[PDB]
């Protein structure tokens, strides 16, 4: 039957991280008074924690945003392209955003260059395309939501080169479409660019937060 | 204001694990943006990373098992000093309601027919059980359809016969 006690606190540890918050503990023995024969133990923790605040902020890598609208088709010296046999380069840009304390740079090209013709405000024969798929029940969470498929005449684009020799680049470089042409096509009931068609959905369930929801129905 | 400041931001469930301590303000839990803070406890676990929108959950159950229906999934803002994307503030939901669709027919009861004639008794002496029955099949019900009720009665018969010995 002997009591133990606790011995000095040993030395505390040093702030483990660089930035932000860390953690530290001193660690101490119940070695100066021993517990002999199992009677008492030693009272307490044999360890306590504390938090140390580096007023210094992290390090953030920076992301890249998403890419940007491409820029207009066109070409150098002859002003605008459109409806014509005429390839021009069209860009495109980034953001490296997020960026603080240090952190790493964004690593790639932050623009893009891809070669083009120019279709902007075209006119073009078209043809109408079969049903799209149903779309999502709008407005969500609103009063009465509805579906939405519709038909919309595609234009039938112009039998272009895809794959052209650039003379100043000195290489064969794709070539793909941009712009919203004025697509022609006979009428699909009383309409020349689009029909759709609505459906009201059916049985919509009210919109409450994920925990709400989940503690709603356990207690019915 | 005080907040509870967590070492690491789960992601997929938004729970806060791993406990730093509490007792200490955002901006200094969120030096170091991999972690994470709880206020009150209730929840709402935040990451101190910069506001992006969270992943789609998963399709809600339809709101019903009989034709055409509607099924929601959330979509929560989660970061801290900053926007989502839709100048939208860290904690706000977003919304998507689609039509579902379980099953294709559903259950339309049926109607008893006409009741059987009774059977005779269960015994030829002492007392005895006497049933009759009827089926479901007028109209015969469609997809998990049944009717309501019991499809056969039983009732207690004399036969007025003692048993011999
Ligand atoms: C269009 O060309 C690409 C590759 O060539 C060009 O891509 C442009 C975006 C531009 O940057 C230009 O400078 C560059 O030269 C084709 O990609 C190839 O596709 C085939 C089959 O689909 C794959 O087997 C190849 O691996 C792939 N890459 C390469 C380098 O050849 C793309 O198919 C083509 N599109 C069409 C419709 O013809
Ligand atoms: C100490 O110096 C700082 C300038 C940063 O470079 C620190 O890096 C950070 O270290 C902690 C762990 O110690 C990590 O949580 C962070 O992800 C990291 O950015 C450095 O340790
Ligand atoms: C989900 O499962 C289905 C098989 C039905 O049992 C649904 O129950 C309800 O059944 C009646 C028919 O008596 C229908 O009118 C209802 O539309 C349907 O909700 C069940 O919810
Ligand atoms: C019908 O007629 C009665 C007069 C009895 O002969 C019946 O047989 C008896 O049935 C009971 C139990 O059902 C038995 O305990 C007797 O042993 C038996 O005699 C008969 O079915
Ligand atoms: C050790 O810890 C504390 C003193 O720091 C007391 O609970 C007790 O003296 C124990 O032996
Ligand atoms: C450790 O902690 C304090 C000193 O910081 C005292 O209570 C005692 O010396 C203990 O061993
Ligand atoms: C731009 O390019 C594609 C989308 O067109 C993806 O790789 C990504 O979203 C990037 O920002
Ligand atoms: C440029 O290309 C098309 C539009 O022609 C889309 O994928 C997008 O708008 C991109 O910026
Ligand atoms: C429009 O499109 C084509 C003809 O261009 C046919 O599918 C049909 O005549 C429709 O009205
Ligand atoms: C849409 O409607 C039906 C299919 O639901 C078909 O006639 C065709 O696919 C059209 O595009
Ligand atoms: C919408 O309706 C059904 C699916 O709900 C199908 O006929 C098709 O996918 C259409 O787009
Ligand atoms: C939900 O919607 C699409 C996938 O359906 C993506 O933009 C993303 O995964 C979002 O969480
Ligand atoms: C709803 O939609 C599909 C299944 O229809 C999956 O992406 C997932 O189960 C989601 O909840
Ligand atoms: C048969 O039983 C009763 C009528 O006896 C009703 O519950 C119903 O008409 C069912 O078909
Ligand atoms: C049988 O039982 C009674 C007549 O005895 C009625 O509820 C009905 O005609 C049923 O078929
Ligand atoms: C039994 O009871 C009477 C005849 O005892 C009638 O209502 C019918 O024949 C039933 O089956």
């Amino acid at each position: 039957g002997v009591a133990g006690g606790w011995g000095p606190w040993g030395p505390v540890s040093p702030c483990p991280v660089t930035c932000g918050l860390g953690q530290t503990m001193e660690q101490r023995t119940c070695n100066h008074p021993v517990p002999q024969h199992g009677g008492p133990f030693c009272a307490g923790d044999a360890t306590r924690t504390h938090i140390c605040n580096t007023a210094v902020p992290c390090p953030v890598d920076g992301e890249w945003d998403s890419w940007g609208e491409w820029s207009p088709c066109i070409r150098r010296n002859m002003k605008s392209i459109s409806c014509q046999e005429i390839p021009g380069q069209q860009s495109r840009g980034r953001t490296c955003r997020g960026r603080k304390f240090d952190g790493h740079r964004c690593a790639g090209q932050q623009q893009d260059i891809r070669h083009c013709y120019s279709i902007q405000h075209c006119p073009l024969k078209g043809s109408w395309s079969e049903w799209s798929t149903w779309g999502l029940c709008m407005p969500p969470c609103g009063p009465n939501p509805t579906r939405a498929r519709q038909r919309l005449c595609t234009p039938l684009l112009p039998k272009y080169p895809p794959t052209v020799s650039m003379v100043e680049g000195q290489g064969e470089k794709n070539v793909t479409f941009w712009g919203r042409p004025l697509p022609r096509c006979e009428e699909l009931q009383g309409q020349k660019l689009v029909v759709e068609e609505k459906r009201p959905c059916l049985h919509v369930p009210a919109c409450k937060d994920p925990e709400e929801e989940e503690l709603e129905n356990l207690y019915f | 204001d005080p907040v509870l400041c967590f070492t690491q931001y789960e992601e997929s469930s938004g729970k806060c694990k791993g406990l730093l301590g509490g007792g200490v303000s955002v901006e200094d839990c969120c030096l170091n943006t991999a972690f994470a803070y709880q206020k009150r406890s209730g929840g709402l676990c935040q990451p101190c990373r910069s506001p992006r929108w969270s992943l789609w959950s998963t399709w809600a159950p339809c709101s019903v098992t009989c034709s055409e229906g509607s099924q929601l999934r959330y979509r929560r803002c989660v970061g801290w000093n900053g926007q989502c994307s839709g100048k939208v503030a860290p904690g706000t939901l977003e919304w998507q309601l689609q039509a579902c669709e379980d099953q294709q027919c559903c259950p339309e009861m049926g109607g008893w027919s006409g009741w059987g004639p009774w059977e005779p008794c269960s015994v030829t002496c002492s007392k005895g059980t006497r049933t009759r029955r009827r089926a479901c099949n007028h109209p015969a019900p469609k997809c998990g359809g049944h009717c309501p009720g019991q499809a056969q009665e039983s009732e207690a018969c004399d036969t007025q016969q003692v048993c011999p010995e």
